């Protein structure tokens, strides 16, 4: 890429996000939208492999139709009310409708089906934005309008997503569709708390963020897409499958680590507000989760898989070193639980 | 009144259309647009009647972004019907 | 003797694009590691 | 080793449910489970009766 | 040291649970009560500003 | 080297000349092609790289200490003539370890290349690689499994790298090849069927050179042509460098396959990947205990720079 | 009590500091004293239980586990010295450094004032515990008998992380001390009929009950001898020493809600005792041994009389030291014979004279001699049992009958008869196998002396 | 009852019955169409879930 | 809203003209401007859940 | 929730109210916490980049424990104020509100009578 191209779709993929974030004229939210759409189909066909035209054209049309739909809903407030933005007054439907486009970008519950394929078909690296730099956009306008929005729909689309997200994934063998399950989970809880507490979905995020990001660059540090590849880490890059084993089981939520913490809280929310019938049924499932992860926890760590001669030659050859921020977002993620009580 | 019914329901058969893909990729480009064509009128005929001129400046807004949408998603038709020959969307499902 | 570490069987259940694999879905065949598929002369 | 593997690791992959396996299987594990229920229900509840209307002697009884 | 340290240090951390836990419950009940009531400083949710309501004078009268 | 450098100056555009090409010079088992190599090496000043080996990865890594057998991946030629269609396989880990070992050597050539500018002689590459395999799948040596993965390895890993410039040949027919094995003996060299070595040129004759004759520049050369690097030499400074892949290389196209080749950790990154045929497998308990000891040699339980076992200091503040 | 903790969290740091040779008798011979520190604890002159902090508290019923889990830390690394002898001085130091993690993590669980505190540490306790099992497992199968291990407990968990929440807001605080004195009297509805089902369901899986006792079984077949022991020792008691703390509230429907698991258990401890005495793998009877013997005491953290509950603390100590003595010494059976099987390896006292007086005591420790706090802890449960029915003695008479036969079936088969013919010859007993039982013993011989320290709270 | 009744029914049926969930839930064409009419069923769904409880 | 960079920036690009009765060019008022004046003088200091 | 609260400085990190609040203790357990859970960043990282674990980048090794803690100290300054805030907040409605939140009188347990379900 040019650098020059390089810089102005970055930019555009970088003030996407921000622009949404900072305005409140929702209008100036839609186009935040918009830009982050257009930015981040170039990056996504970059190999331009066959596979990768798929992913763009599938990713481009889901985005494309919910942005429409987003759009609709400013064109309908405007007109029951004069404002350009969503009030106590607003009608119900016109609601839902943000609830549901919304929850088709950040792909959330039935929406589900293009996040694991467009991850399937873009590299590593553009999948950690396509995952958690572009869904800070959306969920800002939810978190923006969360006293409006409903708590039934919420709800079934939080709980189905989870489970969607959990039984997508046991069945998974490739790794970047393994994390675009998980990430359909977490994105569940996360609109779960939404209604109640948006405070924190924030915490839902930024952690799944700082466990997510360093899961990826983990990944890609030999840029295994199959389990059998992360498998034989232990004769690419011995040191990482400590770290690997404990961020996946992170990603789960398993007591000692970070991880349980965004399940902690939104559960004591959710009892707090009475829905300890819905939080019971997601506690359960989000179990399921683990399975997956522990099982890839087996092959990479807990037991060693068979490896290739040609790998001695890879060990030969100095490895490029993972950057310093895995590092530093690999522990402020498997340990930071005994500092809960201030993350909150 | 009744016409932003007619328009609204524009925008739904429109939906509906989009959501219901034929075989022609750019026919669905073709009707994501018409969607864009609806929400212009829309908003355009609101903000006349509200004699809201601060508010004109959106309904442009709207096309200029909704004309690159465009741009880039017949790029990729392009892109599309040079990998494969066609643009008919059964051969995107190779993701499976 | 050594605690037992997988042998190749083990480690091919977890080739082929799905874990467990289906009636139809079987059928189907691991993506391709480069992700750049072989189509055709086209 | 043929011997152990036969009958701690090549009994469930050699297990079908059928009749006289599934009565059989159940009358096991719930038949006196259910039976000593209504023999320790019936002696509590006699019990507890008789302490209640004031029978039962329970003397020089201080322990439990 | 002796029973005395015990007996007081155990007073002194049910003291300190005892009024804990009151105040965790009664956080509970103000929270009901600000976010339906909306009288307080907690769930304040904004609507839009006065600072922008134009009230110049209009050419067009009447209004 | 990474975008800043190239952005900043560090262009491969600035640094090329008529002289800078890769060139590799392909023949039977014994086509004087070494000879022929340095000496058009030794007319531009091109680096000549030498035939890829067992342990050529061990002499580019660290010390450059020749290794042991079992840490360079247990592959011998000598073994692999005096036990064709072994149990082991040792005939098919060879090949698989000398792919890996050209592809190093390929991946170091162009880095050489696009950095300093000089041109390259690599002699046989990874795309004079098959013919051994073809040769060897004629024979009993390999099985067609094992073909595919070599061919499943061979497509994910070279296409990335771009063409040779031109392709030096010389020609030997087997009877030559064969008497002039017998002039420098080796009891190993000198037991390979002939039929091997009529595959092994069968390929290069007819799938080789007119595969790359479209691609790059042919240059085929009879015994009597060469001996005489002059002429040969004056032959490629003759050739126009037009017909290939390598016209569409702008300076931004380059840098990004130079960080390829300055990455070697991926320049193999496919050559390992997880594919389970039983004569690749490492198995784990072998492996790890390989691992172990490789890791353990002085200078290798640490990167480059910071083992103090070889002299390495200022550690502390590295 | 930090001096139990801190001290012991250094272990970590000396065991990765330390020198590749002298690693083993730095961390060996520190936790010995950590133990030593660990019996301050005992000097109750008092009746109050001593708050240390306000996290941090011991009374009568921790107490006496906080320093077997600070003892059997020595001895779990004086066990498997022998098995993790043969790593790359890399993966010891991690074995040595997760067998630390498992007694700081109990320790402050056995120790531990808010329940919650416990789900957190109790639960954690598995992350150690899996990675013994699995990472260092022998068979095949440890892949399998760890998911097992992993998922009934954690089903078993959530359910109590929703039922402490659900307390902290009826309540307002999940202070064992204050939650024992105030007023948490359940309603008998339909619902707390659930609640108490969750609280007491992830205490009752890892106490293993006859209905999911399966994991026990599997886990410690397969698990290394020090994972074996700290499962059966510490990890099993985790979940009695719950139901000690937990059913503080929950006062009234354990009266009729307890009959379902009362009647599983007893049954249970039958069916468990049976088993046992047809079963080819040793380390598989030693295993359903301590699904029986646990399921009495479910029997008496239910019943709830006085003498149940320290007849549990008496018996679940004792049973603790028992077990992982027959744990330990299967081991060493193992090791030299290579194969678990009950049947081979006849005769050994004609070969291992000593090794055999262990055995011998073990089993009579096994079953219940008089002599012994074991037996002590037995009559009392049977006492209790009898008061709640006195057709109960009828179940209860049927285990004692059925734990002599296999107790004494161990010592037939595997340490009498002739000898076996020629199995790789065995090597003579090392001192290091010797005294890691004599640790296991002469403790199990100095508290029967004296029964009051680990009589429980009741008593 | 110990190894088949009691594994077959609490610790090998709760194996079985979610691998068939996810079989069922993970057995997709990939094809586009499919997966947006999936998107359209949900809409009116949704459409109603708020329309009933009005 | 989610960050508010205009606020603190003190700048105001995004809330001049969210609603009807915002400045309309030339000082040409919109319609229905007499109302919500009063119904946003209202909803001033009294929050949603309150002004509703 | 707590934002929309008046007063709110619409992008500042620590209001200045916050200067009312003690400073956090430098040895808080919290910070010193930070610390560690700094150190360990640093060791681990020269793990992953394979140099002598404890003697390298001792520069490193000081940037980090003394990054993480720089950070804390300034963080929980702010934690501790949010939650100062949040007392501020809710005694004051305690109050202003008084007759939603009564102070009730319990009865001594002399009065009280509390069932008793016999163990037996
Ligand atoms: C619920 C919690 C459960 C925790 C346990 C379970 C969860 C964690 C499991 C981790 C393992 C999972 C399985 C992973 C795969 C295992 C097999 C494998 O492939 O490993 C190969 C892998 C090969 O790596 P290597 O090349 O041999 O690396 C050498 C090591 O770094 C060793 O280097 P060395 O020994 O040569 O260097 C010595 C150095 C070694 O340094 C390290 O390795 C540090 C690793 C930290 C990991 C943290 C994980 C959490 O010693 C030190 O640690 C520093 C000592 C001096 C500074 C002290 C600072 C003050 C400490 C005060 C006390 C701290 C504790 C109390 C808190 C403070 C008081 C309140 O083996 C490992 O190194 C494993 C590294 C991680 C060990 C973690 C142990 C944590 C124990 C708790
Ligand atoms: C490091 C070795 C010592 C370095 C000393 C440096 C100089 C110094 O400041 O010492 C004097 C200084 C004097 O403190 P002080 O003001 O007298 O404090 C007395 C308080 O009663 C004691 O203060 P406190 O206990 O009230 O501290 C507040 C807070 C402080 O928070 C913590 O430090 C939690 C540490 C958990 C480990 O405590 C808690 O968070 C309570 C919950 C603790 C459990 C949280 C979860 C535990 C398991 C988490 C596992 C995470 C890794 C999983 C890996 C897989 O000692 C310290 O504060 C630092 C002691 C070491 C703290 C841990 C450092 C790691
Ligand atoms: C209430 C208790 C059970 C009461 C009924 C017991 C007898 C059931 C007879 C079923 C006959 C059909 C059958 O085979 O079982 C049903 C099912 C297996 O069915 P299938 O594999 O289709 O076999 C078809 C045979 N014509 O397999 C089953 O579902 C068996 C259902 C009963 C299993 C009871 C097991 C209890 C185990 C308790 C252990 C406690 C310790
Ligand atoms: C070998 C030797 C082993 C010796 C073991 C001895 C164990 C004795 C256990 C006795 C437990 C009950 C003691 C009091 C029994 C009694 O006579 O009076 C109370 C009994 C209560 O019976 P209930 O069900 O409440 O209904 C009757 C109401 N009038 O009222 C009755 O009388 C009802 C009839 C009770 C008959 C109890 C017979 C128990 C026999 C136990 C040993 C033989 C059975 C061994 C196990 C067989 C099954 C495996
Ligand atoms: C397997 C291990 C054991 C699992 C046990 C699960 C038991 C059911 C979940 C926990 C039940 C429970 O916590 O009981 C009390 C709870 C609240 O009941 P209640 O007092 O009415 O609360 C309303 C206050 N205004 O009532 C409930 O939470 C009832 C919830 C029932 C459905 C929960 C989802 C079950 C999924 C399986
Ligand atoms: C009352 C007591 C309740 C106890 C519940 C125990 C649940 C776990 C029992 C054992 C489950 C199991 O072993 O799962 C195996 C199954 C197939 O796994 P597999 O394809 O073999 O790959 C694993 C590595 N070999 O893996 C699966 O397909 C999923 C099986 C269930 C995994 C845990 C589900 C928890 C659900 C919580 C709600
Ligand atoms: N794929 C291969 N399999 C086996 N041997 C190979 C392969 N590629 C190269 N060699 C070895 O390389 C050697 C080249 O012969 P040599 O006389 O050393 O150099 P030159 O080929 O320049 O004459 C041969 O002896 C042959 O064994």
């Amino acid at each position: 890429m040019n650098p020059i191209t390089l810089a102005i779709i970055y930019f555009t993929i970088f003030l996407g996000p921000v622009i949404t974030m900072s305005s409140t004229n929702l209008m100036l939210m839609w186009v935040g939208l918009e830009f982050s759409l257009l930015a981040i189909i170039p990056m996504l066909i970059n190999k331009k492999n066959p596979r990768s035209t798929e992913a763009a054209t599938k990713y481009f049309v889901t985005q494309a139709t919910a942005s429409m739909i987003i759009l609709l809903a400013i064109v309908l407030n405007y007109k029951q009310l004069g404002t350009w933005m969503f009030q106590q007054q607003t009608n119900g439907l016109i609601l839902n409708m943000t609830l549901m486009a919304l929850s088709m970008k950040l792909g959330l519950a039935p929406f589900h089906f293009w996040l694991p394929e467009v991850t399937q078909g873009i590299p590593l690296h553009m999948g950690l934005i396509l995952l958690t730099w572009q869904k800070i956009a959306p969920l800002s306008i939810l978190i923006q309008i969360y006293p409006l929005l409903n708590s039934t729909i919420i709800l079934m689309l939080a709980i189905t997503s989870i489970f969607m997200g959990a039984w997508g994934g046991l069945n998974q063998t490739q790794m970047r569709k393994i994390m675009a399950y998980s990430s359909i989970a977490h994105m569940g809880w996360m609109l779960a708390i939404l209604p109640y507490n948006p405070s924190l979905t924030l915490l839902n995020l930024m952690i799944y963020i700082i466990l997510t990001a360093p899961m990826f660059m983990a990944l890609m540090l030999n840029n295994s897409m199959t389990i059998n590849s992360i498998s034989l880490l232990w004769n690419k890059t011995p040191a990482m499958l400590t770290m690997i084993s404990l961020m996946l089981l992170s990603l789960g939520g398993l007591p000692p680590l970070t991880g349980f913490l965004p399940k902690w809280i939104i559960i004591t929310e959710l009892m707090k507000n009475n829905c300890l019938i819905m939080a019971t049924l997601m506690a359960m499932m989000a179990l399921l989760n683990l399975f997956f992860y522990t099982r890839l926890i087996y092959s990479t760590s807990l037991t060693m898989f068979p490896t290739n001669n040609n790998s001695k030659m890879m060990t030969h050859q100095t490895k490029t070193k993972p950057n310093l921020m895995f590092s530093t977002l690999a522990i402020m993620s498997t340990m930071t639980l005994p500092l809960a009580p201030q993350l909150i | 009144p009744s016409t932003f019914f007619n328009l609204t329901m524009a925008f739904s058969l429109s939906l509906l259309g989009t959501l219901m893909f034929r075989s022609h990729l750019m026919s669905t480009l073709l009707c994501l647009e018409g969607m864009v064509l609806s929400l212009f009128i829309m908003t355009s005929v609101t903000s006349l009647n509200s004699n809201s001129m601060s508010s004109m400046p959106i309904p442009i807004t709207i096309l200029v972004f909704a004309a690159c949408e465009a741009a880039v998603g017949l790029a990729l038709l392009v892109k599309v019907s040079n990998t494969y020959g066609t643009d008919y969307v059964q051969n995107l499902n190779l993701l499976q | 003797a050594r605690q037992w570490q997988p042998d190749i069987e083990w480690a091919e259940q977890f080739s082929g694009a799905v874990m467990y694999p289906s009636k139809e879905t079987a059928h189907w065949k691991p993506p391709p590691w480069n992700d750049v598929d072989i189509l055709k002369e086209k | 080793i043929r011997w152990t593997y036969a009958r701690s690791a090549n009994i469930y992959p050699n297990f079908r449910p059928t009749p006289k396996n599934s009565l059989l299987g159940a009358v096991a594990g719930f038949g006196p489970l259910i039976f000593w229920y209504y023999v320790f229900k019936t002696d509590r509840d006699r019990k507890e009766r008789l302490i209640q209307e004031g029978k039962l002697d329970r003397k020089f009884n201080i322990s439990y | 040291d002796g029973p005395e340290k015990n007996y007081e240090k155990t007073l002194a951390i049910l003291q300190i649970e005892s009024e804990k836990a009151e105040l965790r419950l009664k956080e509970q009940e103000v929270r009901r009560l600000m976010r339906a009531r909306g009288d307080g400083p907690w769930y304040q949710f904004p609507t839009p500003e006065k600072e922008f309501i134009d009230h110049s004078p209009k050419a067009t009268p009447d209004n | 080297y990474g975008l800043l450098a190239a952005i900043l100056g560090d262009k491969t555009t600035k640094k090329l000349h008529e002289y800078s090409r890769v060139i590799t010079v392909d023949g039977n088992i014994c086509s004087g092609k070494n000879k022929l190599a340095k000496e058009i090496a030794q007319q531009l000043g091109m680096k000549h790289y030498p035939e890829a080996g067992i342990q050529y990865s061990s002499t580019t890594t660290g010390d450059g200490r020749p290794l042991d057998i079992e840490f360079s991946g247990s592959c011998s030629l000598e073994k692999f003539y005096d036990d064709p269609k072994s149990n082991d396989g040792n005939s098919y880990r060879l090949q698989s370890w000398l792919y890996a070992s050209r592809l190093l050597q390929y991946a170091d050539a162009l880095e050489h290349l696009l950095s300093t500018g000089q041109g390259v002689v690599l002699e046989r590459s990874i795309y004079s690689d098959f013919v051994f395999l073809e040769a060897m799948y004629n024979q009993g040596y390999i099985r067609k499994q094992c073909v595919d993965h070599y061919n499943e390895i061979k497509r994910l890993t070279l296409p990335e790298y771009l063409p040779p410039h031109a392709v030096i040949y010389i020609d030997v027919p087997v009877p030559e090849v064969q008497s002039r094995i017998q002039k420098k003996g080796d009891p190993h060299e000198m037991k390979v069927t002939s039929a091997y070595l009529q595959d092994i040129e069968n390929a290069y004759k007819k799938t080789f050179l007119p595969k790359m004759s479209e691609m790059c520049e042919v240059l085929v050369y009879d015994s009597w042509e060469a001996e005489d690097p002059t002429k040969v030499v004056e032959d490629i400074e003759y050739l126009k460098y037009n017909k290939g892949p390598w016209l569409k290389q702008d300076d931004w196209t380059f840098h990004y396959l130079r960080m390829l080749v300055q990455d070697k950790t991926e320049v193999l990154n496919y050559t390992t990947i997880p594919v389970y045929l039983p004569e690749i497998t490492i198995g784990a308990h072998q492996g790890s205990r390989i691992y172990n000891s490789f890791r353990e040699l002085p200078g290798r339980k640490y990167a480059p720079g910071y083992n103090a076992e070889v002299g390495d200091k200022w550690i502390w503040l590295k | 009590m930090l001096k139990i903790i801190l001290p012991s969290l250094m272990l970590l740091p000396l065991t990765w500091l330390s020198s590749p040779k002298k690693t083993w008798t730095n961390v060996t011979s520190y936790s010995f004293l950590i133990s030593l520190t660990s019996l301050t604890l005992l000097w109750q002159t008092d009746e109050n239980y001593k708050n240390f902090s306000n996290m941090f508290s011991s009374d009568p019923l921790s107490t006496p586990l906080i320093i077997l889990t600070a003892w059997l830390l020595p001895l779990m690394l004086m066990a498997s010295q022998n098995h993790l002898k043969k790593d790359n001085n890399v993966l010891q130091k991690l074995y040595i450094s997760m067998l630390i993690s498992l007694q700081i993590l109990l320790i402050m669980t056995f120790s531990a004032t808010e329940l919650i505190m416990f789900y957190i540490l109790f639960e954690a306790t598995l992350i150690p515990t899996l990675i013994i099992i699995t990472r260092w497992g022998n068979q095949t199968e440890r892949l399998n008998a760890g998911i097992y291990f992993l998922f009934y407990t954690l089903i078993g968990s959530i359910p109590l992380l929703i039922a402490l929440i659900l307390i902290q807001n009826h309540v307002g605080t999940l202070n064992l001390m204050i939650l024992s004195f105030t007023t948490h009297t359940l309603d008998a509805s339909w619902s707390n009929n659930l609640l108490w089902l969750a609280c007491m369901m992830a205490f009752l899986i890892k106490m293993p009950l006859y209905g999911v006792h399966l994991w026990l079984p599997k886990a410690h077949v397969e698990a290394p001898i020090a994972g074996s022991m700290i499962l059966a020792a510490i990890l099993l008691k985790l979940g009695s020493y719950g139901m000690i703390r937990i059913s503080i509230i929950l006062d009234p429907l354990t009266k009729y809600m307890a009959y379902p698991f009362i009647l599983l258990s007893l049954w249970g401890m039958i069916m468990t005792s049976s088993i046992c005495l047809r079963q080819t793998d040793l380390k598989s009877l030693i295993a359903y041994s301590s699904v029986s013997h646990m399921a009495l005491v479910i029997a008496s953290i239910m019943i709830q009389t006085p003498w149940s509950f320290m007849g549990a603390t008496m018996l679940m100590i004792a049973h603790g030291l028992t077990s992982s003595l027959l744990f330990c010494l299967a081991n060493s059976n193992y090791e030299r014979i290579h194969s678990r099987t009950m049947i081979m390896a006849r005769g050994l006292q004609m070969v291992f004279p000593l090794m055999a007086t262990w055995w011998l005591m073990a089993s009579l420790a096994n079953l219940a001699l008089p002599p012994s706090i074991n037996l002590m802890g037995e009559l009392f449960i049977t006492m209790s049992l009898f008061s709640w029915s006195n057709f109960t003695i009828i179940l209860m008479g049927i285990n004692i009958i059925i734990t002599g036969m296999y107790s004494m079936y161990m010592i037939i088969t595997t340490q009498r008869g002739k000898l076996t013919n020629h199995m790789i010859n065995l090597q003579p007993s090392h001192t290091r196998e010797l005294t890691l039982m004599a640790l296991h013993m002469i403790p199990l011989i100095l508290l029967t002396t004296s029964p009051k320290l680990i009589t429980g709270l009741t008593m | 009852l110990d190894l088949i009744w009691l594994e077959k029914t609490i610790p090998k049926s709760t194996s079985t019955l979610h691998t068939n969930m996810t079989t069922l839930t993970t057995n997709q064409k990939g094809l586009i169409k499919l997966y947006f009419m999936s998107f359209l069923i949900n809409i009116i769904l949704i459409i109603i879930l708020y329309s009933i409880n009005l | 809203p989610f960050l508010d960079i205009q606020k603190k920036l003190g700048i105001s690009l995004d809330r001049h003209f969210m609603f009807l009765s915002a400045e309309q060019p030339y000082k040409n008022a919109a319609r229905c401007h007499a109302f919500e004046k009063e119904w946003i003088e209202c909803a001033h200091g009294i929050g949603g859940t309150r002004a509703k | 929730m707590m934002n929309g609260r008046p007063g709110h400085e619409p992008l500042k990190f620590l209001p200045d109210e916050a200067r009312s609040l003690p400073p956090p203790k430098l040895n808080d357990p919290r910070l010193v916490y930070m610390g560690l859970l700094g150190y360990c960043t640093g060791l681990m990282d020269n793990m992953l980049r394979m140099r002598p674990v404890m003697r390298a980048g001792l520069h490193r090794q000081l940037l980090f424990v003394t990054s993480f803690v720089f950070a804390g100290y300034f963080y929980l300054k702010r934690q501790n104020y949010l939650y100062a805030v949040k007392d501020h907040d809710m005694f004051g409605y305690i109050k202003l509100h008084p007759e939603d939140f009564p102070e009730k009188e319990k009865k001594t347990y002399a009065e009280i009578l509390e069932p008793f379900h016999p163990v037996r």
